[PDB]
């Protein structure tokens, strides 16, 4: 709001400052780290994709109909990566994961292409390539720009290959392997019962994260919806 | 005309707390006094507000005007109750586009059978939101009033009623 | 032609009526009494 | 026959008010426009604009369209009755103005409007904005005026008495006047030509400011 | 003590970034490395440029009986020659009590020859 | 209202009484304020035309303006007005900051709607953004300087009691009017500007509301427009 | 007139599919801040009548007025870029 502060030394001289500067500057300065924090963990990320020595593009990791090793590979670096994120002093995974690569609609389950769920002994993670794939099969707008009126108009006035397509790939698969971290976490916490039940309602997420993850999220930075 | 149970019965001049508007009349509603035209002086080449003058039979147990149990995602910008006494007031602000404004059910003739049908979805819509053993009566005419435009439709306060039901199991 | 004259008939027309009787647009009038002139 | 010389007062009065040139105001009857029309239909120099306004009565959605030689005949004829130079924008002020006209049947009182009906996709300030301040961002500042240039205040007394002397007689009202109506015919025809939805409103707040100061 | 600092010095200096006596006039009154930072809290000496550059560029009775009888720079030197004052009074604190104490003057202030000191001349204060 | 004064000798009570209708009173002062206020109006339009002749401006402004090539004389006489005008808020202050720039918009394009003169700081010193094409139609305007422009009883009596060499017409003082007048508001939009942030100065050109909250702290302690109320004809039923 | 109404229609839009459209409190303590700014902290190695001519060349209580607010408000700005939660400057004056 106003603060107005009084400076004399009987002669009073009264100077109001408007709260809504301090804010502003205040917001920006958040928007501007956020945005630099979220771009080097992209970049770090990438960067131990590349020290991952895939010569090959991750779309073309997604080629490779046959090799699920590597699929298993990207999937364990990307679900530790996450893992550390929630868990910065924890930076490996349980010892043994399992890697079933599903390849059909009836094999993946629509919103959860990516899973876990046991096989009574231990965990195996049921990912449909051909689903992920047709998560990369979208060519991305990377041309016109996407969306307050004053501030948006007043901040206006204020090598090797990658592509800004590319940082879009990375972006919605980073996102994705967050999304099934989540369920792992339910999993990993209140058993299968759970797990399930934030993949029914992932409205479970809210109540259980607040425990954990609350005391934050690459998503956190924007807020999402749909027209009318 | 008001009395009291005291042993005097005192007559009570009604008092009403607010001032009516004056000029009680309504281009979309010539005829309906009650309606109340008011176009705020303000695609806000074509902004717009009316009050409608009921009576406050209308109101509920927890006061509130019986038709407004069935508005959902209220497609008009505003839209509340006030009393003068026994009078009440419903002013509902709307602004549709430059291209696009909205008229009374009236004699409407439309032959866009389209129109026709959004304005029909919006009723029906509106009087599913009804619950199965609530029953409703309207007190003014055999039919719902309201006004449109081309590309939506938005309910009139209405002479409505709500009377709930008991179904024995 | 300078001005398609069947309109202009019409309107003249449709106008005047109006008028001996006692719906119409100041465009209208500008048609009507073009015809006039024409005529 | 008829009286050319009220013919053509009418209709030069009617395009100066129509063109926003004239920060006069008056008011014009339906027998007004039938004199201006009727000026036009006898002006066979000016029938290229005859036909433009003939064609004015159609959808109204309509630009049209003429050769360039068509285009600079039209300028002349325009300029010759305005005895102002004259662009093409004045013509679609026109254009406008008379399907506004046309548009709006006869009413015993006159319609207070504001200019619409040009050009297509509606176009906000802010964005607006935004090109302005990149391409003149983009533009080297051609002037340089250095040091804290002394103010060349004409100390002459007599000088400015004379001055004084010679305004005195004016009426600063009807400057007043004559001022602002022409600075909100340029804003409205800028936001119109630009087509951005002009806002009248914080234009009425700049007075509403004024009078709070 | 504002006229003898004028005198001794006879916001550019701040606008020439790498140009990078006071200190010891402050001393005088009251009674060594430099470094200067382009980035900021909000014997080396340390110098917030970017701060300094902020703060340079921002009875009617009797008179009338007169009557019948017949400075923006200085704003700029007071306010750098106070905030001059300020940090030889945090050094007082680093060179007289300590590292940690000067830490825990900076971070806190209540804990504070001061009548020369322009500073104590005056009072200051904030409302809500 | 009503002063009846008393008029008496203390050596008998012989008094008497009259009424003094204070309205009349008043009049003779709003009809003195009016009077000063045109005065001081027109002698501030003399004083800035008499420095603009000052400022060997030959061909006068219209053709000024009409004038692509001289941007020379664009800048000079923008940067005059500007002066002038803060001298009226500042009349201790007679000169601005050392550097100055002046850019030239001469299209849509490049020019807005609304503030066709604007300002833009190139981080180190303000630019001063100016639509000749926008002035050079504004000036263009045919003006009605003949028609004269406006409480009856009052008026009726303000008129019967009211008991009524270089080339220039009224005309040039509309014009001048006019450019003192855009001037002013953009010159308030750089106050705005150089006393909050270039976000302060847009979100007051975005709201000009905005110039009520920095000014009547500072500018009504007034305007050259503020001698008289600006509206819209009939801008009541003009805003449904 | 057919054919403007063709036009028109041409002109309207058609039928979408859903879009996920995107839209753009605590204060840091000043201990972290503070800690990050000096992780991040060398470069350089009496007139008496000049006095009264300095004198004689302004409202006391408004020049410490201006430098005070001056002062105050690039601080605020600090904390405001900073994000820094804002006593200690009544502490200092």
């Amino acid at each position: 709001n106003k603060v107005r502060t009084v400076t004399e030394i009987d002669e009073k001289i009264q100077k109001t400052y408007e709260l809504a500067e301090f804010d502003l500057k205040n917001l920006s300065s958040l928007e501007s780290y956020e945005t630099l924090k979220i771009k080097l963990a992209l970049s770090k990320y990438m960067a131990m994709l590349s020290t991952l020595e895939m010569t090959q593009p991750l779309l073309e990791i997604f080629r490779n109909k046959a090799d699920t090793r590597q699929i298993a590979a990207v999937v364990f670096s990307t679900l530790a990566f996450i893992h550390n994120r929630f868990h910065p002093l924890v930076t490996n995974f349980t010892n043994k994961m399992e890697f079933v690569v599903t390849e059909t609609n009836d094999t993946s389950i629509p919103g959860e292409p990516i899973l876990f769920t046991e096989n009574e002994g231990v965990l195996l993670c049921s990912v449909d390539r051909p689903s992920i794939v047709k998560m990369l099969s979208r060519e991305f707008d990377t041309e016109a720009l996407v969306n307050n009126c004053n501030v948006r108009i007043a901040k206006t006035f204020g090598d090797f290959s990658i592509t800004e397509v590319e940082a879009t790939q990375y972006l919605t698969l980073l996102l994705t392997v967050e999304h099934a971290y989540l369920h792992y976490y339910i999993f990993k916490n209140y058993g299968v019962f759970e797990y399930c039940k934030s993949l029914t309602d992932h409205s479970l997420f809210t109540n259980k994260l607040r425990s954990t993850m609350s005391t934050n999220l690459l998503l956190s930075k924007f807020k999402f919806t749909i027209e009318d | 005309p008001i009395k009291l149970d005291l042993c005097a019965s005192v007559k009570l001049t009604p008092f009403k707390p607010m001032r009516p508007p004056k000029p009680m009349q309504c281009w979309i509603h010539p005829r309906r006094a009650n309606c109340k035209v008011t176009r705020p002086r303000n695609d806000n080449e074509n902004d717009m507000l009316h009050m409608t003058v009921l009576n406050s039979v209308f109101l509920n147990e927890h006061a509130k005007l019986y038709y407004r149990h069935l508005l959902r995602n209220d497609q008009a910008e505003a839209r509340k109750t006030i009393l003068n006494a026994d009078s009440v007031y419903e002013c509902m602000l709307i602004r549709p586009i430059r291209t696009e404004h909205f008229r009374s059910v009236d004699e409407a003739g439309e032959h866009n059978m389209s129109v026709l049908k959004i304005i029909i979805d919006a009723v029906i819509k509106y009087i599913g939101k009804l619950a199965d053993d609530e029953y409703i009566l309207i007190a003014d005419r055999m039919y719902v009033d309201l006004i449109y435009s081309e590309f939506r439709a938005i309910i009139l306060p209405q002479s409505a009623y709500i009377i709930k039901g008991d179904y024995a199991e | 032609e300078l001005i398609n004259m069947r309109r202009y008939r019409n309107a003249a027309r449709k106008l005047i009526h109006h008028y001996s009787l006692n719906e119409y647009k100041i465009s209208d009038v500008v048609m009507t009494m073009i015809f006039l002139l024409r005529s | 026959l008829i009286n050319m010389r009220r013919y053509r007062n009418a209709a030069r009065k009617l395009i100066h008010h129509y063109s926003l040139n004239s920060t006069s105001s008056t008011e014009y009857k339906i027998s007004d426009v039938v004199m201006t029309m009727i000026f036009l239909l006898r002006s066979e120099k000016y029938h290229s604009l005859f036909k433009l306004l003939e064609t004015t009565f159609d959808d109204y959605t309509c630009r049209p369209q003429m050769t360039q030689v068509q285009t600079d005949t039209l300028l002349d004829a325009v300029r010759s009755l305005l005895e102002m130079t004259i662009d093409l924008t004045t013509v679609d002020i026109m254009r406008s103005s008379f399907a506004r006209c046309f548009n709006s049947p006869i009413m015993r009182y006159a319609k207070i409007v504001l200019l619409q009906n040009v050009a297509d996709k509606r176009t906000t300030l802010e964005e607006l904005l935004i090109e302005r301040g990149e391409k003149i961002q983009m533009l080297q500042p051609q002037q340089y005026i250095n040091s804290g240039t002394e103010i060349p205040f004409c100390d002459d007394a007599e000088f400015l008495n004379r001055l004084l002397k010679h305004i005195d007689p004016y009426p600063l009202s009807r400057m007043y006047y004559n001022a602002a109506n022409t600075m909100f015919y340029t804003t409205m025809e800028n936001y119109a030509v630009s087509n951005c939805k002009f806002n009248i409103e914080d234009y009425n707040n700049i007075f509403k400011v004024m009078e709070n100061i | 003590a504002l006229s003898k600092y004028m005198a001794m010095l006879s916001l550019e200096i701040f606008r020439n970034k790498a140009d990078t006596s006071t200190l010891a006039f402050i001393h005088n009154r009251f009674h060594m490395e430099f470094v200067v930072t382009e980035t900021s809290i909000p014997l080396l000496c340390s110098v917030d440029r970017p701060s300094i550059v902020k703060m340079l560029s921002r009875n009617c009775n009797v008179r009338i009986a007169k009557t019948f009888g017949a400075e923006v720079e200085a704003t700029q030197y007071l306010t750098l020659l106070l905030t001059v004052e300020h940090a030889y009074l945090h050094y007082y604190i680093f060179k007289n009590y300590g590292v940690f104490e000067y830490c825990k003057s900076l971070t806190d202030h209540s804990l504070f020859k001061t009548s020369n000191l322009l500073l104590s001349k005056f009072k200051f204060t904030i409302e809500d």
